């Protein structure tokens, strides 16, 4: 997953 | 489609939102939404929501990387064009  | 706006109280502050690819479909979506966060605060976007664009810049058949850095690029206003099913 990419955390922003 | 419709429209989430999002504001950073500082340009590092993250939204506290996972994203995610997927094999079979082409799009970027929420996997979840942290608690106490940004977005949770706002409480519009929900799991599964397809992030479609980023202040303008098309994300339809773009990659949560791209979004990260979009999101990063933004001062404070972070402007989402959103489709859930």
């Amino acid at each position: 997953v990419t955390l922003v | 489609s419709f429209h989430v706006i999002l504001n950073k109280s500082s340009p590092e502050e993250q939204l506290g939102i996972k994203l995610v690819r997927r094999v079979d479909e082409p799009g970027v979506f929420i996997f979840n939404v942290l608690n106490g966060g940004v977005a949770d605060r706002h409480g519009q976007l929900e799991e599964n929501d397809r992030v479609l664009a980023i202040n303008g810049h098309d994300l339809r058949f773009g990659s949560p990387e791209s979004a990260a850095h979009l999101i990063q690029a933004s001062e404070r206003r972070v402007h989402l064009v959103v489709s859930r099913q």
